[PDB]
């Protein structure tokens, strides 16, 4: 299929932020610092919280976001993650991964602590919600997990890359996992058949820390129309 | 005048896309986005939301 780049719901370097701080056309907040070449979504202090969304929605039909980010920390162990997001409302301030609950819409959780004891993370997942559901921190989604994929996103020595496509009602999701400069050397992750998300809707990237924490840095968030 | 195709192609990729002229123009969101449109509606012959240098030196 072919592929439109809709600049109203992306941002990228190296020009990121306008002169008065903001990225155009996305509302950021919580702990959120956007700079000229990423934004620090949330940095690697205690108990943070941010999240970047699109102001306008955006009525496509079938799509695909590029996100490039890097995950870093001193431990060999870092919390909390980052989550890509779309949903009708924008889930600016909240509980889940720096945004706000009963979304409306997808969720994919780059977790990067293991909260049940599982020896199962860092690890990516998928997760619907129709408006009515509450996410299982401490269970890391593990229930709700439409679908997921275990890969380490954390401390690589290029940045990671996710290519998350929807294309007739089958969300799915490549990752690169940082080791070459290859921009396309993703590999499989995950993907859900038959899946429904509202007509219109915000993208948005959200991370947050608590009692351990890592800099969460988003340097592109790309969309294209297929 | 291919110096102006390029000075603000920073990915480097040989195309104009909204955010990197979004920089040549930067007011308020909703004047930028007036003038980013109009300017895809008029060159972008293909719909890629990109344009190439056919499209810019028309
Ligand atoms: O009391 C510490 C801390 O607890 C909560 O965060 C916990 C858990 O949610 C996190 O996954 C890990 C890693 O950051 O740390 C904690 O155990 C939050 O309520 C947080 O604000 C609080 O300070
Ligand atoms: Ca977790
Ligand atoms: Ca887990
Ligand atoms: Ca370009
Ligand atoms: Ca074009």
């Amino acid at each position: 299929p072919h592929r439109r780049f809709e600049y109203k719901y992306s941002f990228k370097g190296p020009h990121l932020v306008q002169s008065d701080g903001t990225v155009p056309f996305w509302a950021h907040a919580g702990n959120a610092i956007p700079s000229s070449d990423q934004i620090r979504v949330a940095p690697s202090l205690k108990s943070q919280r941010g999240s970047v969304w699109t102001k306008t929605k955006a009525a496509f039909e079938n799509w695909e976001v590029e996100v490039t980010f890097r995950v870093t920390g001193r431990g060999r162990i870092g919390a909390d993650g980052l989550a890509i997001w779309y949903a009708e409302n924008q889930g600016l301030e909240g509980p889940v991964f720096g945004s706000a609950d009963l979304w409306n819409g997808v969720g994919i959780f780059f977790d990067s602590f293991d909260n049940d004891g599982k020896k199962n993370n860092p690890a990516i997942v998928i997760i619907g919600n129709n408006g009515q559901i509450h996410y299982d921190h401490q269970n890391d989604g593990a229930s709700q997990a439409l679908a997921s994929c275990q890969r380490d996103f954390r401390n690589k020595p290029y940045p990671v890359r996710a290519k998350i496509t929807y294309y007739q009602n089958t969300l799915t999701v490549m990752i690169n996992n940082g080791f070459t400069p290859d921009k396309n050397d993703y590999e499989f992750c995950a993907k859900v058949e038959n899946m429904i998300i509202p007509a219109q809707g915000h993208f948005g990237i959200s991370a947050a820390t608590g009692g351990l924490a890592d800099d969460h840095d988003v340097l592109s968030f790309l969309t294209f129309q297929l | 005048q291919l110096h102006y195709f390029k000075m603000h192609d920073y990915d480097g990729n040989n195309l104009l896309d909204g955010l990197e002229l979004s920089t040549a123009i930067t007011m308020s969101e909703d004047e930028l986005i007036n003038i980013i449109d109009g300017v895809l509606r008029d060159d972008d012959k293909n719909n890629d939301g990109y344009i190439d240098y056919a499209e810019f030196a028309k």
